C-alpha cells in the first residue's frame, strides 16, 4: 500500500478576492489603505461618505477526482477509481455539494468582516445557465440555516450541476459570486497578511493602477472547505487536512493514535468495498476521504 | 536658579508611561487649585526606545515644588518605598538644554483623527457656492513617523482615553521665563520655551 | 434581549429551562434561539462563541472534550443580561468533576450530587406529562415519584403529550419506597443519607451483585445486615493463605470489601455510616491471634488513601522513625501501625474518630 | 464575655453560628488580618455589621492596591489586586463554603465581578502552581489539562494562564460536592 508515487489534482478552483469602493452616486474605486512606518504597520478602513463595500471572486468545480494524476501501480489505480464510482451510486453526492455551496452562500468567505455590519447580500452568476441571477438577500436575519436555502426558488438548480460536475468525466461548473457590505461609518476592513519569516504587512495587487488588498487566494480556498465535524466528539467544523489540524490553538485533531486519520483509511480500501456493494461510521468517514481527494496532495511513501 | 527634584523609578517592574502620567496627574490635579503656570517637564533619562528613569520637577518660584510634592501622592506612596525626595537645589547654570512641546499633530494623522477632521471641513464651508464631495480627502501612502514617546491620560470630566505627544529640541539659549501651563509646554499661545533638563 | 418572566422552580435538568422559553411568544423547537444566543455570543465581548451547540442534545456541558471550560463561560452571560431577573440558571448544569469511586467509576456533579457513572441510559429513555418536566429521568431507577404505571411509550399515534415535540423522547411494594428515596422524601426504614450517598451506594450494590425486591432485603434490616455480610465473608479465605498458613497479604483478605467502599464519594461519616461500621467490626477485636487483622502485610501506596497523600510526604516521615521498617511496590509494612499514625497525625473535622460507636 | 458564649455551642445570640470547629479558624482568621492578638471589641462590631460592612472593606483594598499599583492597569498578577484577601483566607480548615462563610462571600465577589471595566478582573495573570493551591490539584495534573487541551495557555512559576478562564475552569472540572459554588445562591 501507498506505492511511492501517488498524486491527485484539486478539485475546487478559488480566485482572489476584491474589494471595490461604491459612493452614492454609482461609481466604484478600488479601496487603498495607508502604510506606517522592516518595522512597518499597515491600516485599512472605509472612506467616509461612501454608501457600502462590494467583493468578487470566482469558482470552479470540476472533476479531478475520479482518476489520480500519477499512479505508479495498477493495484491502486482500479481500487481508488472503483471507490470513487461506488460512493456516486450508494450514498450519493448530495451530502458534500450542500455543504461547500452554504459556505459560498452564507459569506463565510468574509472571515471577520461581516462583524458588526448591518445587512450584506450575495448574489451568484452560475454557467452554463438558462434563467436568472440568484439572490440571497439580508442573510444575517432571512438564511441561517440548512432549511432557509432550501425555501429557496433556486436551490434545486445550483445544489444541482456541481453534482454532475462530480459525476461526468469531463465536467465543469463556474460560479461568479459578488456581495456588499453595509459596514458603519470609518469601519476597519480586515485582508490577508504577508507571512514575513521572523508587523501587519497587507497582501496586495495593482487594480486600475492604484494598490488594493486581496484577502488572498489560498485564503479564500480555506473557507470553503471547513466542513469537517466527523472527527470524534466534534464541536465546531474544521479545514480538511490529513491530520485534522485546528489552527486557534495549536492542537490537533485526528492523530493516528486514534487511528482516524487518511493515511490509515487509505490503507483500509478494500475493506470498503465489501459494505458498499450500514449506515454507522462507515459512511462518516468516506466523507473524510472524498474530501481529501477534492483537496488534491501528494499520497506516497 | 532654578531648582530640581530628581526622582528615583526603582522597582524593575514597571510600566513607563502610565507612571509618567499619573506623576503627571497629580500635577494636572495642581493649577486647578493653586492655579500657578511655573513647573515644567524634564526627563534627565529620556532615551530613544524605552524611556528611563528619572524625572524631575523645575520652578523659578521654587517653593511650590515642595508644596506640589506633598499632594496626597507622596504622602500616600511613602513606605513601600516607590519614591523619594530630591535634596531641593539650585540648578547649576551650566548643564544640557532641552526643550519639550506637545505636537498634537500626530493625533490627526490617525484614520480615525482624519474623518474627525473632514467631519468638520464639511460644515464649515456654509458660505455656498461649489457643491464639494468627500472623494477629493485622502491620507495618500506614506507617513514617516519615528518615535514620540506617547503618554496615555484619562479624561478629567467625561470618559475619554485621550493621548499626549511631546518630544525633544535642543537648541536656543533664550526663551520662556517660566510661562509653563496646565501640561508643562512649550508650543501654545507663548512660546516655545525651553527646559535646562 | 429581554427574555419576559423567567417563570420556573426546581427540580429539572435544565432541557427544559430552554424549552419553556421556546414555548412563549412563538417559536419553531429551539434551533432559532439557539442560534440567537450563540449568535449574542457571537456579538459584544465574547471569545467562546464557536463551541456552544446546535442541536437539541448536547446543551450537556461535559459532551466535549475541551468545551467545558467553555460551555460555562457561554452559560454565564446567558443568564445575566438576557433576563429581567437573572434566574438560578447556574447550577442546573450537569457538569464533570475530579471526584471517582473506588470501583473507578467516574464521578459527575449536577449542583451537589453525585451519579454513579456517566454512562447510565443518555437515550430511548420513559417519559410522564403533565409536570415540566423532571431532573430525574435518563438514569437507571427513576420511574413515578407519587403518581404510579406511567411508563408512556408511544406504540398508538403522534401527539399524545401536549408539548410539542420538544423533550419528549419517545418513539414508534418495594418500587415506590426507592423511587421516593432518590427523589428526596423523609423514608422513615432509611437512615436519611443524602443523594451523593444515595446513588454512590446503589452501584455499591451493583457492583458486588455480578433487583428491588433483593435491593429492600439488604435495608429491612439495617442495623443487622451490614453486620451479618462482614461476618460470613471474613471466613472466606483463611484456609487459602500464601505464605505458609497465615500473615495473609494484601488482596487475599477483605480485599473486595475494604476496596470498594472507602470514599463513595465523599470522606463524611456523619452520613456515610458504612465507613465507620467496617472500621467497627474490623477494629474491635485488635489482637485477636499473632497475625490476624493487625500482623499482615501492607503498601504504602494503598496506604495513601486513608493518609491523604501524594507519594511526598513519606519522604519525610520513615526517615523521621515514626512508622518503624520492619520501598514503593513492597508488601513492607503493617496494617496497625499505618492506621494508628493515620489517627495520631492525619484527623480532621468530619473524616474522624468521634461519628461513629459509640454513638 | 460575647465572644466566650458562643464558644461551647451555645446557639442563642445574633452573633454568626458554625459548627464550632470551624469557628477556630474564624478566630484565626481574624488574627491574620489584624496582625495582632485575637481582639474582641471591633470581633463584635464587625459581626454586628455584617454582612454590610464586610463587603465595603473588600472594596476599599482592592480600590487600594488599584489605585497605588506598580505596573500598569494591566500585565499584573493577581497580587496587588488581592494579596492578603485571597491568600488569607484559603484553608480554615476546608474549603465547605457553606461552613467557612469567609470564602463563601469572598467567592461571591469572585462572581459577580469578572467582566467589569473592560476586563479588568479577567486580565489577572496567574501561574501554574496557585491552582495546585487553590483548585485542589497538583503539578502533574496541570500537565494533562494541557495535553487534552481543557486548559488552554496563552513550568510551575511562569504566569501564563488567565482569570476568566480560571474561574470557569473550576465549574467545569473542578467542583466536588463539598466544594460547590451552589452554596450561596441565596446570598447575594
Amino acid at each position: 500500500k501507498l506505492p511511492t508515487n501517488l498524486a491527485y489534482e484539486r478539485s475546487i478552483d478559488p480566485s482572489d478576492v476584491c474589494f471595490f469602493v461604491v459612493w452614492p452616486d454609482d461609481r466604484k474605486t478600488p479601496l487603498t489603505y495607508n502604510s506606517r512606518t522592516p518595522h512597518q504597520v499597515d491600516f485599512c478602513h472605509v472612506p467616509y461618505g461612501a454608501s457600502h463595500i462590494e467583493c468578487s471572486f470566482s469558482v470552479s468545480f470540476s472533476s479531478e477526482l475520479r482518476q489520480p494524476y500519477k499512479c505508479n501501480s495498477s493495484k491502486v489505480k482500479q481500487t481508488l477509481v472503483q471507490l470513487v464510482e461506488l460512493y456516486e451510486t450508494k450514498i450519493g453526492w448530495t451530502e458534500l455539494a450542500t455543504r461547500y455551496l452554504m459556505n459560498i452562500c452564507n459569506g463565510k468567505w468574509l472571515w471577520k468582516n461581516t462583524r458588526k455590519a448591518y445587512c450584506w447580500n450575495i448574489v451568484l452568476t452560475p454557467w452554463p445557465w438558462n434563467g436568472e441571477k440568484v439572490g440571497f438577500e439580508d442573510i444575517r436575519t432571512n438564511y441561517t440555516s440548512r432549511q432557509d436555502f432550501k425555501n429557496n426558488k433556486n436551490w434545486s438548480a445550483i445544489v444541482e450541476m456541481i453534482k454532475t460536475a462530480f459525476s461526468s468525466t469531463d465536467g465543469l461548473a463556474i460560479f461568479e459570486v459578488r456581495a456588499t457590505l453595509h459596514l458603519p461609518t470609518n469601519a476597519m476592513v480586515r485582508p490577508s497578511q504577508v507571512f514575513t519569516e521572523k508587523s501587519r504587512v497587507f497582501q496586495s495587487t495593482t487594480i486600475d493602477g492604484e494598490r488594493s488588498p486581496i484577502l488572498g487566494a489560498f485564503k479564500t480556498g480555506a473557507a470553503i472547505a471547513t466542513i469537517d465535524d466527523w472527527y470524534p466528539e466534534a464541536t465546531e467544523p474544521l479545514r480538511v487536512g490529513r491530520f485534522g489540524v485546528h489552527r486557534e490553538d495549536v492542537t490537533c485533531y485526528r492523530h493516528p493514535s486514534t487511528g482516524k486519520d487518511f493515511f490509515s483509511i487509505l490503507q483500509q480500501a478494500e475493506h470498503y468495498i465489501e459494505v458498499l456493494s450500514p449506515a454507522q461510521e462507515t459512511i462518516n468517514d468516506m466523507h473524510f476521504l472524498m474530501a481529501n481527494l477534492i483537496k488534491g496532495g501528494m499520497f506516497q511513501h | 536658579k532654578w531648582y530640581y527634584k530628581t526622582i528615583t523609578f526603582l522597582p524593575e517592574l514597571c510600566n513607563n508611561e502610565s507612571l509618567a502620567a499619573k506623576c503627571l496627574r497629580v500635577l494636572h490635579g495642581f493649577n486647578y487649585q493653586y492655579e500657578t503656570r511655573n513647573i515644567g517637564v524634564s526627563f534627565p533619562l529620556w532615551c530613544d526606545a524605552t524611556v528611563g528613569k528619572k524625572i524631575s520637577f523645575v520652578s523659578k518660584n521654587k517653593i511650590e515644588l515642595d508644596l506640589l510634592l506633598k499632594q496626597h501622592y507622596f504622602v500616600q506612596m511613602e513606605q513601600l518605598q516607590y519614591f523619594h525626595i530630591s535634596n531641593t537645589v539650585l540648578v547649576p547654570e551650566d548643564c544640557t538644554y532641552v526643550s519639550f512641546r506637545r505636537c498634537q499633530s500626530i493625533d490627526k494623522l490617525t484614520a480615525a483623527g482624519l474623518a474627525r477632521k473632514i467631519r468638520r471641513l464639511e460644515k464649515r464651508a456654509l458660505s455656498r457656492g461649489e457643491q464639494f464631495d468627500p472623494s477629493s480627502f485622502a491620507q495618500k501612502e506614506h507617513t514617516a513617523i519615528a518615535h514620540y514617546h506617547s503618554l496615555g491620560e484619562s479624561s478629567k470630566q467625561t470618559n475619554r482615553n485621550f493621548r499626549l505627544n511631546i518630544r525633544m529640541l535642543s537648541e536656543q539659549p533664550r526663551e520662556g521665563n517660566s510661562i509653563f501651563s496646565s501640561y508643562g509646554l512649550s508650543n501654545s499661545e507663548n512660546s516655545f520655551q525651553p527646559v535646562p533638563l | 434581549m429581554f427574555l419576559q418572566r423567567p417563570k420556573p422552580y426546581s427540580d429539572e435538568s435544565l432541557e427544559s429551562f430552554f424549552i419553556r422559553v421556546a414555548n412563549k411568544n412563538g417559536y419553531g423547537d429551539v434551533h432559532r434561539f439557539l442560534e440567537a444566543t450563540k449568535r449574542f455570543l457571537q456579538d459584544i465581548d465574547h471569545n467562546g462563541y464557536q463551541t456552544f451547540p446546535t442541536d437539541i442534545t448536547r446543551i450537556n456541558p461535559y459532551s466535549a472534550k475541551n468545551s467545558s471550560s467553555a460551555r460555562t463561560a457561554s452559560f454565564l452571560k446567558l443568564a445575566q443580561l438576557t433576563f429581567n431577573e437573572p434566574p438560578e440558571l447556574l447550577g442546573l448544569a450537569i457538569n464533570r468533576t475530579n471526584m471517582k469511586y473506588s470501583p473507578s467509576t467516574s464521578a459527575v456533579v449536577r449542583g451537589a450530587e453525585v451519579f454513579p457513572r456517566s454512562l447510565l441510559r443518555t437515550h430511548s429513555i420513559p417519559c410522564c406529562p403533565l409536570c415540566l418536566r423532571e431532573n430525574g429521568y435518563a438514569s437507571y431507577l427513576w420511574h413515578f415519584q407519587g403518581y404510579e404505571y406511567c411508563h408512556s411509550h408511544n406504540v398508538p399515534l403522534i401527539t399524545t403529550c401536549s408539548c410539542g415535540k420538544e423533550f419528549d423522547y419517545r418513539v414508534s411494594e418495594a418500587a415506590c419506597t426507592v423511587s421516593n428515596w432518590l427523589a428526596g422524601h423523609e423514608s422513615k426504614p432509611l437512615p436519611n443519607l443524602p443523594k451523593s450517598y444515595r446513588w454512590g451506594l446503589v452501584h455499591w450494590w451493583m457492583g458486588i451483585k455480578d433487583d428491588h425486591f433483593s435491593f429492600v432485603q439488604f435495608f429491612s434490616n439495617w442495623p443487622r445486615s451490614f453486620h451479618s455480610i462482614i461476618e460470613d465473608e471474613v471466613e472466606f479465605n483463611l484456609e487459602h493463605a500464601v505464605v505458609s498458613t497465615s500473615e495473609l497479604r494484601l488482596k487475599d483478605l477483605l480485599g473486595r470489601l475494604f476496596f470498594g467502599s472507602i470514599r463513595l464519594p465523599e470522606r463524611n461519616l456523619q452520613h456515610n455510616i458504612i465507613l465507620g461500621e467496617l472500621l467497627c467490626y474490623l477494629e474491635n477485636r485488635l489482637w485477636q491471634d499473632k497475625g490476624l487483622i493487625a500482623n499482615l502485610k501492607m503498601n504504602a501506596l494503598e496506604a495513601t488513601v486513608m493518609l491523604n497523600c501524594s507519594l511526598d510526604q513519606i519522604a519525610s516521615m520513615v526517615e523521621q522513625r515514626i512508622l518503624k521498617p520492619n520501598d514503593v511496590t513492597d508488601y513492607l509494612f503493617h496494617f496497625g501501625d499505618i492506621f494508628c499514625l493515620w489517627l495520631a497525625e492525619f484527623q480532621s473535622d468530619e473524616f474522624n474518630r468521634s461519628f461513629y460507636v459509640s454513638r | 464575655c460575647t465572644v466566650s458564649n458562643w464558644l461551647a455551642g451555645h446557639e442563642s445570640k445574633p452573633l454568626p453560628n458554625l459548627p464550632k470547629s470551624y469557628r477556630w479558624g474564624l478566630v484565626h482568621w481574624w488574627m491574620g488580618i489584624k496582625d495582632s492578638e485575637f481582639d474582641h471589641f471591633s470581633f463584635v462590631q464587625f459581626f454586628s455589621n455584617w454582612p454590610r460592612s464586610f463587603h465595603s472593606i473588600i472594596e476599599d483594598e482592592v480600590e487600594f492596591n488599584l489605585e497605588h499599583a506598580v505596573v500598569s492597569t494591566s500585565e499584573l498578577r493577581l497580587k496587588d489586586l488581592l494579596g492578603r484577601l485571597f491568600f488569607g483566607s484559603i484553608r480554615l480548615p476546608e474549603r465547605n463554603l457553606q461552613h467557612n462563610i469567609i470564602l463563601g462571600e469572598l467567592l461571591c465577589y469572585l462572581e459577580n465581578r469578572l467582566w467589569q471595566d473592560k476586563g479588568l478582573i479577567a486580565n489577572l495573570k496567574m501561574n501554574a502552581l496557585e491552582a495546585t493551591v487553590m483548585l485542589n490539584c497538583s503539578l502533574d495534573q496541570i500537565a494533562s489539562m494541557v495535553e487534552q487541551r481543557i486548559l488552554k495557555p496563552n513550568d510551575v512559576t511562569d504566569y501564563l494562564f488567565h482569570f476568566g478562564d480560571i474561574f470557569c475552569l473550576w465549574l467545569a472540572e473542578f467542583q466536588s460536592d463539598e466544594f460547590n459554588r451552589s452554596f450561596y445562591v441565596s446570598r447575594w
